[PDB]
């Protein structure tokens, strides 16, 4: 008898954490530079409330822009960890996609997902603007479903059991 | 090539010891001219240069090196002539080119230093050209050029705890090792690279 | 540039764009362009005598008329002999830069 | 360089009053008075002027009793230029100036007929500056040449279309479908079929694109 | 690993490299890559020079340079909205950039010697006007907080004084050398003028100080010195006259003509200058011309053979 | 060097700092205006119309 | 002197004193220094395999009078003791004795002690410095040990074994 | 979620024109269907409603007003889904009204009659963003896969194709069991007169 | 030259009085003057 509440609760809280959704001030290269462009004010992103917060500890959105390398992989993991739970992970651009144009360098981490875990990836190298604000955009519904997912079955009374 | 050129000759006649050798091409500017030196008289050189009128206002430009141990020539073969840069660089094993710009008489100088001494040693111009510490420290990182009584060894670019030279013939793209997440050390760990192959 | 080479025509009777370096001829079409100045330009065709163009004359007039530059003594004087003899050496092919 | 000039200096161009080009009201004595300031040492290095002035002592006054900086920011940053009107896209809404050369998402372009556009030329493999195209091709059961698979790894591929540059059938293309973000890493690696699909359900603005691109040289 | 990458693939091979090694300024990259790429052929981009699209895209590219530089540095000093605005004007300079390639900073539309002709158009050059007028007015915009603010002014003033001897010794060039009172610049040297610089007229100011305050105010110099000679380099391949009627003096206009549309012909000087290659161009390609199928299979396959030699050449 | 030319900053207007610069300004406004009267003279504007047939 | 290794580059004891009120002195042999080490000058050249030979102990002396603050401070003495990392050390070093090129045995010394200077700096991640402690041929001695082939490969060849594992994936 | 069109905006005679023309529902619907400004509801001109360019196989509604103050804000398009305020996306979109609403061509799509874009046979409808869900775009050799197994034998064989052994009982002529070839190739000269 | 005046590239030196007298500022900033201002309307 605790789900009746609960639900409600779940989407209120769905709908706080979909509205605060931070972007981590966390950028390195080509995409960081087109993500900066996303900040502007013609790509309103406080629209959707995305503000920038440079303290891992206070963010709550990891977005992964620029490319990684053998000297920065270990920092990765550091700041991925230091992240504030709960927490999503965005990677912008090729390079943080799967290395991109240095996929084949010695000096190139050979894909982001190997080093932290990614929630969700953006195709363009460099991404335009509208296409970081569409996958913001794709992660934040994400987030505010996979709240109340329906993982729990629900018992003969209609009740989540 | 419609401005006044002429070669730097005052240098082979301060040293009165070195055979000079001199190229311009059309293929630079009308104000560049490279030229080789031994690597005996490179530091006097360097001196030279940095406190000598009509010579010290100028300023290191670039250096980088060339790996002639393997760059043949791809084509056109009987086209080499007997005074050639080409030739020049076949037969050594490697070459330092410090290119600088001379404000005083405005114009271009690229001084190309031939080395063929297994430790691949040269003098440091660091102590005499304040930008040539990061530049000749990214040289070493690179291509494993000796600056000898260099200001500063530290590690420029090259990743840590890495012990390799990839700017070298040798080395292949992929290069051995690569880092991945060790959840076994819950931290990032480096194994052999087994990269995907077009 | 001119060092060891000649700026003789290869037809004996005009000059065409395939005899000389395409640096030189994208210069002095430059240099005609950007001449602001009656007695300038004159100046500029009668350094670039060795090497001018019929083209290039074509580009120098049409860029006069377009700027409204005035023609003055100058143009009179420099303009007109170079003008004339640039026109004796004319031919059918040459059609484009006698009708410009 | 390579022409010779003989007048180094550019001359400037007549000042005659009676000029076709004699520009009226060029110079505005309301506005260059850089004469009453052109003597002025401090402009020019670390001197201070032979004798300080009156005019001096006022404006340092002006600047540190007043604290200007504050009011005239406030009123010039803030007051006036708060006015403007939002240059803003309504993202969700609209969509910004996306220009046709837009190199969106890679897709396979075909003929008209629907059939299969590449002719497994391997340009595009080997035009791929990453090599991120990658193609595997056998002589088809009817004998055409196109390949068994032909993949497209979003990983590594930068979207630069030069495989459309190079395309020799037009049939890698650059549609204009941008929102192509992915949940899965392993669902970013484009294949034939996928490529197939997306150019199916674009070829029409695509189609449209193509005609207006070769109607430029054209 | 940018240097190996290159090197391990053909010349066009490693053409979008140049973009990611200056992210800010992708297109004076690649204008140097091209530039390179004729000196080691030996031969100079006709169309390009011609169309004068090299000198608009580097204006553009130091443009947005500079408007970045503005914005980054009012940031870190403390401002917050001079960002906003100069990400604004450089969104605006994206698009109009995009408009000739189809990316907002890595356009790499500049080929070593050949140039896309299709892509010009001059609705490109009545946007660019526009947005010159729109710049001068937030360049004004932005001096109006930036100049004459006091606490901008002793957060500058006198900060990394440099000199000619300490320029000299590391070698600082750009703006720094500007700041430093030194004129050294390739743009308007004789022997390293590259591409539109050397026959128009443009105003370069150097600092007296080289302070923060003398960078800046060199940044902001050369962004409305940039705009006059994009102004110029837009009017030196503008159809300014047109043929007026005898009878009284009324301009004969045209009814059915891009002239009359839009006085700006970007093909105009190539065609009058180059009409046998313009004429080759516009007529033959490869689906239909053998050869130029060679060429395409050539250069997208194995690329153009370059000479054996070593040069260096600087933007 | 013996008769430099020095750009002061003295009025609200960079551009109004300099002659040059404001007189760029008024070139670009004279053809702005020139260019938006020459498309007015004629009152309509052709554009390109793609047609299906062309996809045959 | 004005360098890394300097004798003033050492952390004072007291915030008023360096070491005592009746003395001065610190610690930087065995830790880090008071300041960041901005310069790192070339070796001086040695012309002879004996000053090389010296100059080699003497930088085998330095890592190891800082193995402990090395082990300490990464958290990773439970891999291998400080006397069992000096002795992986001593056989990665014993690998590389056959060099004989004065001015290669300089460099690797030098680029040796900029990888130390990281390590002492914390630059560097503790699970990639402990590719150069590692035991050479034992487990690690932060984790169990699984005696698995040397039971099945009990008592059998170099080449048996190797031929009973596959050098390659057996699926592709 | 109250209150998408104001006083202020519902005090003007295009407000009236729009109620009395397409119904309470639609007047209000707008306001939650592609809120740009408040101002801007329905149109920047107060003389009346902007007219429907065009609508979309999606429901979607396409209109265009010069009276904008933005002029990248010239066209806008209001979307069927309005769950939340931001429960549509960007890929909601046809193909055919991508090009005209992002300003790529001034052509836009047309239901019948002459039309701005081709119609092929092969056409398919376009459909939003699969990833994180279940139609997402499957690799030939992805775990999740239900086929990798094919596809995988189907590489393997490309050029490491394994040899057919016997699998069960069969007759051994001496040593050698007996089992017939599968090769589909016919040897004409064995069987030939 | 566009850079000196009266160029003969201008093309828009042509009766420009009323736009630049109203694109222009038409008052000198005399020095001193806004500081005595200011400072006689503290002091009363
Ligand atoms: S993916 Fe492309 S734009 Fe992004 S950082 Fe890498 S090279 Fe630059
Ligand atoms: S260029 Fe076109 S036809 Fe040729 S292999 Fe590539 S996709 Fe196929
Ligand atoms: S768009 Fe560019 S990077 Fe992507 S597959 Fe085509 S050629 Fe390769």
């Amino acid at each position: 008898r605790v789900d009746y509440i609960v639900t409600p609760i779940n989407a209120v809280v769905s709908w706080a954490r979909q509205g605060s959704f931070w972007p981590l001030t966390f950028g390195l290269a080509c995409c960081a530079v087109e993500m900066m462009h996303a900040t502007v004010s013609r790509y309103d992103f406080d629209r959707f409330g995305v503000i920038f917060r440079a303290t891992p500890r206070q963010a709550d959105l990891i977005l992964v822009a620029g490319t990684l390398t053998n000297k920065m992989a270990p920092g990765l993991r550091r700041l991925y960890e230091q992240t504030l739970d709960p927490k999503w992970v965005l990677s912008m651009g090729s390079c943080a996609n799967g290395g991109g144009y240095y996929h084949y360098s010695y000096s190139v981490v050979r894909g982001c997902n190997r080093i932290i875990p990614v929630d969700i990836y953006v195709p363009g190298c460099p991404p335009t603007a509208e296409a970081l604000m569409f996958g913001v955009l794709q992660l934040q519904k994400s987030l505010y479903r996979q709240i109340n997912e329906g993982e729990k079955k629900y018992n003969k009374k209609d009740l989540t059991y | 090539m419609q401005n006044k050129y002429m070669q730097p000759i005052q240098l082979f006649i301060v040293f009165e010891k070195l055979n000079s050798k001199m190229w311009i091409s059309k293929k630079l500017n009308s104000n560049h001219s490279i030229a080789l030196i031994p690597s005996n008289w490179f530091y006097s050189i360097n001196l030279f240069l940095k406190r000598e009128l009509l010579f010290s206002n100028i300023t290191l430009i670039e250096n980088s090196a060339i790996d002639t141990i393997s760059y043949n020539l791809e084509t056109n073969q009987n086209d080499l002539d007997k005074t050639n840069i080409e030739n020049y660089f076949f037969k050594n094993k490697m070459l330092v080119f410090y290119n600088y710009y001379n404000y005083f008489l405005k114009s271009k100088l690229t001084l190309f230093i031939i080395l063929n001494n297994l430790n691949k040693s040269i003098d440091s111009i660091d102590r005499i050209f304040a930008n040539a510490n990061w530049l000749e420290r990214e040289t070493s990182e690179m291509y494993g050029i000796n600056y000898k009584w260099k200001i500063d060894t530290r590690k420029l670019l090259l990743d840590y705890s890495k012990i390799e030279n990839p700017m070298l013939k040798e080395f292949q793209s992929e290069g051995t090792q690569d880092a991945f997440y060790n959840i076994f050390e819950n931290q990032v760990v480096v194994l052999k690279n087994e990269t995907v192959e077009l | 540039s001119q060092r060891g080479r000649d700026y003789t025509p290869s037809n004996k009777k005009y000059l065409q764009p395939w005899e000389l370096e395409r640096k030189e001829y994208v210069e002095l079409s430059l240099a005609i362009q950007s001449a602001y100045s009656c007695k300038m330009l004159s100046e500029i065709l009668k350094d670039n005598l060795y090497m001018l163009t019929d083209y290039q004359l074509s580009f120098a007039m049409f860029h006069l008329w377009n700027h409204e530059i005035p023609i003055d003594n100058y143009f009179y004087n420099v303009i007109s002999p170079i003008l004339k003899e640039y026109i004796t050496r004319f031919d059918r092919e040459c059609n484009k830069s006698l009708a410009e | 360089g390579y022409i010779q000039r003989s007048n180094i200096h550019e001359e400037a161009p007549n000042t005659s009053v009676e000029a076709k080009h004699h520009n009226k009201t060029f110079y505005d004595p309301i506005l260059d008075i850089d004469e009453d300031l052109k003597d002025d040492i401090r402009l020019y290095g670390r001197d201070k002027p032979d004798e300080l002035d009156f005019t001096d002592v006022w404006e340092s006054s002006y600047q540190n009793i007043i604290c200007p900086e504050y009011f005239y920011h406030f009123w010039f940053c803030g007051i006036v230029y708060s006015f403007e009107p939002e240059w803003t896209i309504n993202y969700p809404f609209e969509k910004g100036p996306l220009s046709p050369l837009f190199r969106g998402e890679h897709a396979l372009r075909r003929y008209p007929t629907g059939e299969e556009r590449c002719i497994a030329c391997k340009l595009c493999q080997s035009a791929c500056p990453a090599r991120a195209i990658t193609i595997e091709t056998e002589p088809r059961p009817d004998g055409s040449r196109r390949t068994v698979r032909y993949d497209i790894d979003m990983t590594k591929c930068i979207y630069c279309g030069f495989c459309q540059e190079a395309c020799p059938v037009d049939a890698i293309v650059e549609g204009p479908n941008y929102e192509q973000t992915a949940y899965l890493h392993e669902d970013l690696f484009y294949d034939k079929y996928k490529l197939l699909e997306n150019g199916d359900k674009w070829e029409p603005q695509i189609a449209r694109n193509i005609e207006y691109l070769i109607n430029q040289p054209l | 690993g940018s240097e190996k990458l290159i090197e391990d693939r053909p010349y066009l091979q490693g053409m979008p490299y140049f973009d990611r090694f200056d992210y800010v300024s992708m297109m004076v990259q690649e204008h140097a890559y091209c530039l390179g790429i004729e000196s080691l052929l030996g031969t100079t981009n006709y169309s390009a020079t011609f169309t004068q699209i090299r000198t608009m895209y580097d204006e553009l590219t130091r443009i947005l340079n500079h408007l970045l530089a503005v914005a980054c540095h009012a940031l870190d000093v403390g401002s917050m909205s001079s960002v906003f605005w100069a990400f604004e004007e450089r969104e605006k300079l994206m698009e109009f950039y995009e408009r000739v390639c189809g990316a907002r900073m890595h356009a790499a539309f500049y080929r070593p010697n050949e140039v896309n002709l299709n892509a010009v158009s001059s609705f490109l050059m009545e946007d660019i006007l526009e947005f010159s007028r729109n710049f001068f007015t937030t360049l004004n915009e932005m001096h109006n907080v930036l100049t004459y603010n006091k606490i901008w002014k002793q957060r500058l003033i006198n900060i990394g004084t440099y000199s000619f001897q300490t320029c000299l010794d590391y070698g600082l060039t750009g703006v720094m050398a500007r700041s430093c009172g030194l004129k050294r610049d390739l743009r308007l040297s004789k022997t390293e003028t590259y591409a539109n610089y050397y026959y128009l007229n443009f105003r370069s100011y150097t600092g007296q100080h080289g302070d923060c305050y003398d960078r800046f105010l060199i940044r902001m110099n050369e962004m409305c010195e940039s705009l006059n000679i994009v102004n110029q380099s837009i009017n030196k391949i503008s159809k300014f006259n047109n043929i007026v009627s005898i009878n009284t003096k009324k301009n004969i206009l045209n009814k059915e003509n891009f002239n009359r549309q839009t006085t700006v012909l970007p093909h105009l000087v190539l065609s009058y200058l180059n009409k046998n290659d313009y004429n080759l161009k516009n007529t033959k390609n490869d689906y239909n011309s053998m050869e130029e199928l060679i060429t395409h299979f050539k250069y997208w396959s194995k690329g153009l053979k370059v000479e054996s030699g070593y040069t260096y050449q600087s933007v | 060097k013996y008769n430099p030319e020095l750009y002061i900053y003295k009025t609200y207007d960079m551009a109004a700092d300099d002659p040059v610069w404001r007189q760029v300004k008024l070139d670009l406004e004279w053809t702005f205006e020139n260019i938006a009267e020459r498309r007015e003279s004629l009152g309509y504007m052709p554009t390109f119309k793609g047609d299906p047939n062309f996809w045959q | 002197m004005n360098h890394y290794w300097g004798s003033s580059n050492t952390i004072p004891a007291s915030s008023t004193q360096n070491n005592n009120y009746f003395s001065g002195g610190g610690n930087n042999v065995t830790i880090r220094g008071n300041e960041i080490m901005e310069r790192l000058p070339s070796q001086t050249p040695s012309q002879n395999m004996v000053q090389a030979s010296m100059k080699t102990l003497r930088f085998y002396r330095k890592f190891c009078r800082l193995i402990p603050f090395i082990l300490r401070i990464h958290n990773i003495g439970t891999k291998f003791t400080a006397q069992q990392a000096m002795i992986n050390f001593g056989n990665y070093i014993r690998e590389r004795n056959h060099y004989r090129d004065p001015g290669l045995i300089d460099h690797r010394i030098q680029l040796g002690y900029e990888l130390l200077y990281e390590a002492e700096m914390h630059f560097s991640q503790h699970t990639i410095l402990m590719q150069y402690l590692s035991p050479y041929n034992t487990p690690l001695s932060d984790r169990g040990y699984s005696y698995l082939e040397k039971v099945k490969y009990g008592n059998k060849s170099k080449f048996l074994q190797g031929f009973y594992k596959g050098n390659k994936p057996t699926e592709f | 979620g109250l209150w998408s069109w104001t006083i202020n905006q519902m005090l003007t005679p295009k407000f009236w024109v729009h109620l009395r023309r397409e119904g309470f529902i639609k007047t209000w619907t707008r306001g939650h269907k592609a809120s740009r400004h408040a101002h801007y509801v329905g149109g920047n001109r107060t003389d009346g409603y902007t007219k429907q360019v065009g609508e979309d196989e999606f429901g979607n509604r396409y209109y265009e007003d010069f009276d904008v103050d933005h002029k990248n804000q010239r066209r806008w398009v209001e979307f069927s889904d309005y769950f939340m305020q931001m429960w549509s996306n960007g890929d909601k979109v046809p193909v055919g009204w991508h090009g005209w609403l992002s300003h790529q061509y001034d052509d836009f799509p047309t239901r019948t009659g002459n039309s701005a874009f081709v119609k092929h046979h092969y056409l398919k409808q376009h459909t939003a963003n699969l990833s994180n869900t279940p139609l997402n775009h499957v690799p030939q050799g992805a775990p999740q896969n239900l086929n990798r197994m094919r596809f995988i034998t189907a590489q393997r064989d490309r050029s490491r194709a394994p040899w057919q052994s016997p699998k069960g009982e069969g007759v051994f002529q001496g040593k050698k069991l007996i089992v017939a070839s599968n090769s589909p190739f016919i040897d004409d000269m064995s069987i030939r007169d | 030259r566009a850079d000196m005046a009266h160029s003969p590239f201008h093309k828009a030196i042509h009766d420009l009085e009323d736009k630049r007298s109203k694109l222009f500022p038409d008052r000198r900033r005399i020095p001193g003057r806004k500081a005595k201002l200011l400072l006689a309307a503290s002091l009363l």
